[PDB]
DNA sequence: ACACACTCTCCAATTCTCTAA
DNA sequence: TTAGAGAATTGGAGAGTGTGTTTTTTTTTTTT
């Protein structure tokens, strides 16, 4: 298997120096403007498009088509770790949410908690849209095209990402990432001076510091 | 295994014992006459949070049985009198 | 895979007894 | 007189084991 570090570095050098010859060809650096207004909470989302890699390194093409789960979380950290540097400016407050972070932050003076961006891959122009059909097993954790007709969708539900308890006792606060379907919550303090006096505290579930996503469910059928 | 947690004499005279005590009512203030029940609760109050850093496991009332009882060894004798006058 | 009911064990707390401070 | 050490009895903290878990065809009475 290849190692995922020098695999870093090279999308961060794709991110760092590629250009589209964009804005009417003066070389902008879409992807570095794009960390600018990222680095500024202007936008959310980030869609990297494929055929910009393809330029530059079709192996890392086909490498992202195939287990491209391995991929999306290597330019979510990649996209982290650079942020900063195109940071120049202090955000104006402007959530609960963020709120608690801050607050937290002044206390303190995981990462997933902070992590308020998404990114997302569009498809390789090469990739002809299948049918519902010609989507066998042999695909199963490729990156796939599809076309049909939307038949069903929910309503907008709120789908917990990560946990946030806090303990009767001793004051400090607590984390549980959430990744399957289902998960179990926590019930007793796990700190050292609770368990070392087994004081008994227990762990309170906060809505106020926890991390919630938009959700939604879709159905599609053949033409 | 089994490291069940109890107050004993060195835990007893430990930081959070004798020394915490000797320094946590310096901050206080008290009003005094025709007011020695106010005074009371605001004693008793800092007594119960004092000994909660002790020992947070009893209720208040057995472990002041427990201190009641620990007093009679001479470990806490031996600091006892460096608490009274000075070290 | 995740919850009741039951059986069983070993560690060390509480008291008796003898002894020194 | 007051307090600590060595020996005996007993509680319970803890582990292990066993078990449970709307949508189609056909008849019968009474409404038409
Ligand atoms: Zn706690």
């Amino acid at each position: 298997l290849k190692d995922y570090a020098l695999e870093k570095e090279k999308v961060k050098k794709f991110l760092q120096e590629f250009y589209q010859d964009d804005e009417l060809g003066k070389k902008q650096f879409k992807y570095g403007n794009q960390l600018v207004r990222l680095a500024h909470r202007e936008q959310v989302a980030l869609y990297v498009d494929l055929d910009d890699v393809a330029e530059d390194d079709p192996e890392l093409v086909d490498s992202i088509c195939e287990n491209a789960r391995r991929y999306a979380k290597l330019f979510a950290d990649a996209v982290q770790e650079l942020l900063p540097q195109y940071k120049e400016r202090e955000v104006v407050n402007k959530d609960v949410l963020d709120v608690y972070i801050e607050h937290r932050l002044m206390m303190e003076q995981p990462a997933e908690l902070m992590r308020r961006f998404e990114l997302y891959f569009q498809g390789p122009s090469s990739n002809k849209p299948r049918v519902i059909r010609e989507v066998r097993a042999d695909s199963v954790g490729k990156l796939v095209t599809v076309r049909g007709i939307v038949t069903r969708v929910s309503e907008v539900k709120p789908k917990m990402v990560v946990a946030t308890y806090t303990c009767d006792q001793c004051g400090a606060e607590t984390y549980q990432p959430i990744q399957s379907p289902t998960f179990m919550p926590l019930i007793m303090c796990p700190s050292q001076e609770c368990q070392t006096n087994r004081s008994g505290g227990r762990l309170y579930l906060q809505t106020r510091g926890s991390r919630f996503i938009k959700f939604q469910e879709m159905k599609m059928q053949e033409h | 295994k089994r490291n069940i947690p109890k107050l004993d004499a060195q835990r007893l005279i430990s930081e959070r014992g004798l020394p915490a005590l000797r320094h946590v009512f310096d901050k206080a203030k008290f009003k005094g006459k025709g007011h020695e029940a106010e005074d009371l609760k605001m004693l008793i109050r800092h007594m119960e949070h004092w000994a909660h850093r002790l020992f947070p496991k009893l209720q208040f009332e057995d472990f002041i049985d427990r201190v009641e009882y620990l007093g009679s060894k001479k470990e806490v004798q031996t600091c006892l009198k460096r608490i009274r006058l000075d070290l």
